[PDB]
């Protein structure tokens, strides 16, 4: 018996103890969604006996205000706000147990500009509970009023192809290889041969950074040497992805200024550096008028499987808020994951000035881009220029295709592998602009750019059976 | 060399017929085309020279067509090229540009190096053909 | 000395009446009323001491009238205040805080001065009750 | 106040047989055993006093039982604390203190603010019992 023990809380809502996140003002399916409000649709599939709507409900408490049992401290808060409401709860369809659930959370929970702070609560915990056996984040509604604390793009596609002088055309380019193991100044001259052969790009590999059989600084400079030796050779600004990812802050920045000491157009930076890493470098390159490249290195980890994880279109939106320039976003034909409505999806999420919801292409909800500047895809992973009708249906017009083995696996060398590619797709593109039914024609145009063109029929010629046809396994749940 | 700056420049020299097909992909678009010419090969000359202004609101590829025969009569012997531009919000920009002309002998670029801090070297661009004044170079 | 921390300190101690009237007032705005004690009475002593919890929706003052009055039973020799908060978005803070108790005799504080750079000094608040461990202050 | 530096102090203080109890669990791990007692109870007073060396492969808990005896003869007015020290590869630390001996009267800390830059303070922790010399203090 005590002063304590007389002043508890005889509320039933704010005694002590532990009641459902459902009757704790997470669910509530008359909630008016608010402009301000950020949006999260989860792919919910609880536990055998847990309710659908108490484990949506749970997934809204545990990403913005609550813990297990009941705290008399939310009535310091103004709690009623700041509580985020799963608001609709829908069965997925052809599913057993398996739930649509849409949370909104308050523009004031989220740090201004801060991937790191969104994400905190968003994906913070609610993956690790034992009552949902998986949860799967698909879409989200970034408001206008959050957008506007975020730089975008540092360059953006309209400014990319004004500083490249290249319109109305995809850009080519092609990642060295063999992945590892090369020299600086082997490097150097793959470079030349592939952007004097006719690419726009080359690029580091992801895992090519400093080695003991490569260091970087001498990768930079030969690479600017190839770099501005295909530039006096052409006439067309061309340019290489240095790779400035590393452990640090400090040695990114090095490697970043570096780079632009030596006056490349474009450097690029692996997705596992992290988003803190990521906005830091965004807002370099914006103040460093460089374009910024983001590979999506391990992306695929929690991306692949359609029960759990994060769908790679709210990734899109986070880094193209962050502030990269491309993206890698699939090729559909190539060696890695890519089902075409899915694709579709990411593309638009990250080129469009705004999307309306289109459920085929997993977009569930409208978002208006504020503005932000637009991302460039990027496709890339085993294609070759057999597919360049398929590729531009696909992909669109506006992406880099990169041709890696597709460039430097041509058994007459470099420039010819880059030619090849750079012929096939001006052939696509004048044929698709002239209102040619060009996917259905696309074999024979090639054939005939061929004729004139040795080295994309020795690329044909070598190529023009090999796909890559699997079962995807990140898929939509609604059709046309 | 051949200057490989426009879209279609590792295809051959587009004949009339070709040029008005892609006026056409410009108009159904309603894109605004323009056409200019320089005897400035260099890869950052942003301001090649205006032929007249752009053409807005075409209806007819026609009309361009006669203008690229006009800027020919006085410029074929250096580059032309058509350019298409998109207004809309979040373009705002040039979405095609081709080259329709090219001197008969472009001899290229001189890739000029010069010693800087350490390994570190500074780069320049030199245009033979400009080592003629304009009307002297092609 | 007189501390003159709180929202009524120039005016003398206020009756249990004038701390009624206070009390109707917090509870006609809805506000949550709670009751704290020190014996440090540093000006940024943030968290004096907790009597229970505050009293949330609160129906009653002779009820809030209890607790201020078992309070100062319990800790009669030192400083007690009450407060009341207003969780509305924007305000979420404290919006009254008054003495309803104070030591028949507080010695105040001395100020104690360090040279440092120049002219600069740094200085210290010292209060002579805590010259005597916690619970012989007062 | 109650000094809660040690493994076991929320606890009441510990009997002899306890104390044992601690010293056999000790030697079962092959811990070396030590005897420290102080008078300056600041949390950061690293170096208690050193009663002896520290007991190296103990294969008997009543030489430690002895020892704490003969400390607490000079020194049970104060603090006396044993620890245990694992010099395994890796841990090469203390494992294991707890305190065994307390003044029968702690009068705590004062907490000792000064002004620094813009709002940040410096803080002190001043041990009351350390206003009296060293024999003077509990
Ligand atoms: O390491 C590789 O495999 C690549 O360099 C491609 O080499 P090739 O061009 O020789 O296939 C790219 O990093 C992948 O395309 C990344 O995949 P995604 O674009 O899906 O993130
Ligand atoms: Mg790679």
């Amino acid at each position: 018996n005590s002063v304590e023990e007389r002043t508890r809380i005889k509320n039933e809502r704010y005694e002590s103890g532990v009641i459902p996140y459902a009757k704790m003002g997470y669910w509530d399916p008359n909630y008016a969604v608010k402009d301000t409000d950020i949006l999260a649709l989860f792919r919910v599939s609880p536990q055998p006996g847990v309710d659908p709507v108490e484990a949506s409900a749970a997934v809204a408490g545990e990403s913005s205000t609550a813990t297990w049992t009941v705290v008399w401290t939310d009535l310091l808060t103004a709690c009623d706000l700041y509580r985020a409401k799963a608001y609709k709860v829908e069965s997925v369809p052809n599913t057993s147990d398996q739930y649509f659930a849409y949370i909104s959370y308050d523009i004031d929970l989220f740090e201004e500009g801060s991937i790191a702070n969104l994400t905190a609560s968003i994906i913070g915990n609610v993956f690790g509970f034992k009552a949902v056996k998986a949860l799967r984040l698909e879409d989200m509604r970034i408001p206008v009023a959050y957008l506007k604390t975020f730089q975008g793009p540092a360059t953006g596609i309209v400014v990319e192809r004004e500083r490249m002088d290249k319109f109305g055309r995809p850009f080519l380019g092609a990642t060295v290889k063999p992945k590892l193991g090369l020299s600086g100044k082997n490097y150097g001259r793959v470079v030349y041969e592939g952007l004097r052969g006719g690419l726009d790009f080359l690029k580091d590999d992801e895992n090519i950074n400093s080695q003991p059989f490569m260091r970087w600084k001498e990768r930079f400079l030969y690479s600017i040497e190839a770099v501005n030796r295909s530039i006096a050779a052409t006439g067309e600004v061309k340019g290489h992805y240095m790779n400035v990812t590393a452990a640090t802050m400090e040695e990114m920045y090095e490697r970043a200024e570096f780079a632009k000491q030596l006056g490349t157009v474009i450097i690029m930076i692996d997705l596992v550096i992290g988003y803190t890493a990521i906005q830091t470098m965004g807002i370099w390159a914006r103040k460093n008028d460089m374009i910024l490249h983001l590979h999506r290195a391990g992306n695929s980890t929690y991306s692949r499987q359609k029960i759990h994880g994060m769908n790679f279109r709210v990734i899109c939106k986070w880094m193209r808020m962050a502030g990269v320039d491309h993206i890698h976003a699939g090729t559909v034909v190539g060696k890695l994951e890519g089902d075409p409505l899915m694709i579709r999806g990411f593309y638009n999420t990250l080129l469009l000035p705004y999307l309306e919801v289109n459920l085929p292409q997993g977009i569930f909800f409208q978002q208006d881009w504020a503005s932000l500047r637009k991302v460039t895809p990027v496709a890339s992973g085993g294609i070759h220029c057999g597919q360049m009708h398929q590729l531009l249906d696909y992909l669109g017009n506006d992406v880099v295709l990169q041709f890696g083995g597709g460039t430097i696996g041509h058994p007459d060398g470099i420039q010819a592998g880059a030619t090849a590619n750079r012929v096939a797709l001006e052939s696509m593109v004048i044929a698709r602009n002239e209102g040619r039914d060009y996917v259905a024609e696309g074999p024979q145009i090639l054939r005939d750019a061929a004729k004139t063109c040795g080295p994309l029929q020795t690329a044909l010629d070598l190529w023009k059976d090999i796909t890559f046809n699997y079962t995807s396994t990140d898929t939509a749940d609604f059709v046309e | 060399m051949r200057l490989t700056q426009g879209t279609f420049s590792f295809l051959p020299d587009l004949t009339d017929e070709q040029i008005k097909k892609q006026v056409d992909y410009a108009i159904s678009q309603n894109w605004a085309i323009n056409i200019e010419y320089t005897e400035d090969p260099h890869p950052r000359n942003n301001f090649w020279e205006l032929w007249g202004l752009p053409l807005f609101d075409i209806n007819d590829a026609a009309t361009v067509m006669y203008e690229i025969g006009s800027c020919r009569q006085q410029h074929s012997n250096v580059y032309i090229k058509v350019n298409a531009f998109d207004n809309t919000r979040g373009v705002e920009s040039c979405v095609l540009s081709f080259l329709i002309n090219r001197p008969s002998y472009e001899p290229g670029f001189r890739l000029v190096r010069s010693e800087d801090i350490s390994r570190n070297q500074k780069y320049s661009f030199h245009s033979y053909a400009t080592d003629k004044p304009e009307g002297s170079r092609y």
